[PDB]
């Protein structure tokens, strides 16, 4: 009703509708620590919020006050809890409250309280029908918002809305093929629908990634995805992989390619592979290429990988 | 010679965008441009580089904030115990003593924050929440007196934790809140320090945490979500407290963190294809000590006896050159504003990068002037190891409530 940034905003202490209630100033002790020097407006809202909280005043005026309190500090979980008590006690229309949280998330998308409130509303209403589209608007502004991805996963899981998600993924991957959140959503969709233990899907996935790697070889996301979907079966289970990577070196080389080679060799050695003490030296040559030249920020990791391999696959 | 980030060949560590520009690459190149300017400024100004931690500036910023904060901290009015912890931890790292009467005033303030039903809230009269509970308990342990220990109501605390425990192993952050790997860490940290762990408190919890590890090697906030340093720290650290570190693929986890150090900047990013920060000096790099103690417990004889498995020198160079405010305080990255959070975690990360420990083996690397060396921090709790030992000892005097 009366907006906090209205030219005509009035402090609660000067509102007639509030005269019956004595504000409750914050009890911080005789000698406070980490005492924040609040603006007059913040202190005024919160003095009145404490009053309605302590009296457990379940009223329309209390409900409107939580709005201002939230706007002043949307991280205040005590106010959100009281607002939910009020939504239920006052029988407030929850679609109107859905309109409210939409506007709030839109303004402050990196806040836990705001997304948790939305989720509570969706579970009260048993209604996911605005969610994917709303979430897609937030992701149109920040395509990597963690809360937005988490809420999307939750909605898709809870209400079984899997059918169009891989298409959404494809769209965003085309927009930014480096978006690690979208690679993660891809894994999430596939492993909860068709799965990866299937040859037709496992392949198409691999060909798509190699195709992405080719377009932009220094995108680590595609490399981590590629590794990710092959590796728990074991990289050595796919013998063509070596060759096809050992063929785009002078064309598409990177520390990612070389490091993938080492992972392949590592699994080969972990299974009793052919030319044992042979494939081991190839790997060490690469490790020290990485630790000394090509990926020195990881020198300590790559020297440790040179070692552990030496230790278990040499003499 | 001798600063890694200024070596000529370091220029080769700049981003290769393969002529394919996206949002991600544009943003990374902007950061790398700013950081290169910082690295270059010595040469351009024709001065010898000297890396100095501005201790006295940091101390005065902290000393003041411990008492009074501007209205910029209105956004943290439901998190005042966090501020007590950040600032007190920062002072502890800088080896600055806590006057007995700031100690007593902190104790009294945190008592006002404690809920009659157990746990601590974000301020007096606020409902309890696991994040301010963690911060309050850590702050009290840093203070470390009998007064500070006595503030905590261990019985109520245990009731509170049970009230948050879910059937699947997880915890809510607060009543009516939702669940998160952060909550398991906050619960395991506070429970272990105060000796209130029962045989069933954490039943299912390691398995729930293990479900959060994903195709990347790291841990997301809940199962299915992208791997992130904040959540990977909370997950691994909680499993170290529960002795269930074995539940994770430690090897994919190791490869994932190490991959999070930026080749050019030297600092850590929070997740893949995002930007360097600041506070990940602690959340990401603090994983390395934990992985060391874990892999060592499995007999890994390839483990270094002198260094953690990240570029300690490059991280120190990042923090010292790119994360200090001249007026005092530390920050996320150049061009961001200082704050007490980044002051806490940038200094925690600096300390980690300086001090290697592994039973008998001790080894320091201190970039810049020798005065830069900080007090050590415990990688699980992020308070001084002496405060931990001390605290765990005093609460072992009491029985686990119920007994
Ligand atoms: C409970 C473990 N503790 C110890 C008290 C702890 O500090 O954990 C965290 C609590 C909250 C967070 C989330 C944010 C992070 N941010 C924003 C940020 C950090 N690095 C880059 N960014 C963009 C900040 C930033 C500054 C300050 C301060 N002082 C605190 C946080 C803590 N929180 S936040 O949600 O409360 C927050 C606060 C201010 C803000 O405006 C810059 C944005 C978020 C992370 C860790
Ligand atoms: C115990 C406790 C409360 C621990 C804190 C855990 C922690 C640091 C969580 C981070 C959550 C998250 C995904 C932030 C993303 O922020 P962003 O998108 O702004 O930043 P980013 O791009 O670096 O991921
Ligand atoms: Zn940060």
């Amino acid at each position: 009703f009366l907006s906090l940034d209205s030219p005509t905003y009035v402090l609660y202490r000067d509102r007639a509708e509030w005269a019956d209630i004595d504000p409750v100033p914050q009890n911080d002790g005789p000698s406070p620590v980490v005492q924040i020097i609040y603006s007059e407006k913040f202190r005024d809202v919160y003095d009145y919020f404490r009053a309605v909280l302590q009296r457990d005043e379940r009223s329309e005026r209390a409900f409107k006050l939580t709005r201002d309190a939230i706007e002043l500090n949307a991280a205040n979980y005590t106010v959100w809890h009281f607002r939910r008590v009020l939504l239920r006690s006052l029988q407030k229309d929850l679609q109107e409250e859905m309109n409210y949280i939409i506007a709030i998330i839109e303004e402050q998308p990196k806040n836990y309280q705001v997304w948790h409130h939305r989720r509570v509303l969706v579970e009260w209403l048993k209604d996911p029908s605005q969610e994917l589209e709303f979430i897609a608007d937030i992701l149109n502004q920040d395509a990597k918002n963690y809360h937005a991805w988490q809420h999307r996963q939750w909605v898709i899981q809870e209400f079984r809305l899997w059918d169009n998600e891989l298409q959404y993924v494809d769209q965003l991957l085309k927009e930014d093929v480096r978006n690690n959140s979208v690679w993660n959503q891809r894994h999430f969709v596939i492993s909860n629908t068709t799965g990866y233990s299937d040859r037709a899907v496992l392949e198409r996935e691999v060909q798509y990634t190699l195709e992405m790697i080719k377009l932009v070889p220094h995108n680590e996301s595609a490399w981590n995805y590629l590794k990710g979907i092959l590796q728990d079966r074991g990289l050595s289970r796919y013998p063509n992989l070596l060759n096809q990577l050992l063929d785009l070196q002078p064309s598409h080389s990177s520390p990612y390619l070389i490091a993938f080679l080492v992972d392949i060799y590592e699994d080969m050695l972990e299974n009793q592979c052919d030319n044992k003490e042979d494939i081991l030296n190839k790997a060490l040559e690469l490790c020290e290429i990485l630790a000394k030249e090509k990926d020195t920020i990881r020198k300590e990791y790559w020297r440790y990988i040179g070692r552990s391999l030496q230790s278990k696959h040499s003499r | 010679e001798p600063l890694y980030s200024l070596r000529p060949e370091h220029a080769r560590e700049r981003l290769q965008d393969d002529s394919v520009e996206t949002v991600t690459s544009i943003e990374q190149a902007k950061v790398e441009e700013k950081i290169q300017e910082v690295f270059s400024s010595y040469k351009f100004n024709h001065l010898v580089p000297r890396l100095v931690l501005q201790r006295e500036k940091h101390f005065h910023y902290l000393k003041r904030g411990l008492r009074q904060l501007t209205d910029a901290y209105e956004c943290l009015d439901a998190s005042r115990p966090w501020l007590c912890y950040w600032i007190l931890h920062s002072l502890e790292l800088l080896d600055e003593p806590i006057p007995q009467i700031v100690a007593t005033d902190v104790c009294q303030f945190l008592e006002l924050c404690q809920s009659p039903d157990g746990g601590f809230g974000g301020g007096p009269g606020q409902y309890p929440h696991l994040a301010p509970t963690y911060a309050a308990v850590n702050a009290l342990c840093i203070i470390g007196t009998e007064e500070a220990y006595n503030v905590i109501n261990r019985e109520k605390l245990l009731q509170y934790l049970y009230s948050l425990k879910q059937p699947d192993g997880s915890f809510l952050m607060h009543v009516g809140g939702e669940v998160d790997v952060r909550s398991a860490y906050c619960a395991a940290s506070v429970a272990s320090l105060t000796n209130i762990i029962t045989p069933d408190l954490f039943e299912g919890t390691a398995e729930w945490i293990a479900r959060c590890q994903n195709w990347e090697g790291g841990i997301g906030g809940v199962p299915g979500m992208e791997a992130h340093g904040g959540y990977t720290f909370c997950g691994l650290a909680a499993l170290v407290i529960l002795k269930k570190e074995r539940s994770l693929n430690l090897k994919s986890l190791l490869q994932w963190v190490t991959s999070r150090q930026m080749r050019f900047e030297g600092g850590f990013q929070g997740r893949c294809n995002k930007l360097v920060d600041g506070c990940y000096s602690f959340w990401q790099a603090g994983l390395l000590p934990l992985l060391h103690r874990a892999l060592h417990a499995q007999g890994d004889p390839a483990l270094s006896m002198s260094h953690w498995m990240f570029h300690q020198q490059a991280l120190q160079e990042y923090i010292l050159m790119c994360c200090q405010c001249p007026a005092g305080g530390l920050l996320d990255k150049p061009g961001k504003s200082r704050d007490f959070y980044h002051t806490c975690y940038c200094l925690s990360g600096l300390s980690i990068a300086q001090h290697f420990g592994s039973g008998a083996m001790l080894h320091d690397v201190v970039m810049g002037v020798p005065e830069n060396v900080l007090q050590p921090t415990h990688p699980v709790y992020n308070i001084g190891p002496d405060k931990v030992i001390q605290a765990t000892t005093h609460f072992l005097q009491k029985p686990v409530p119920g007994f």
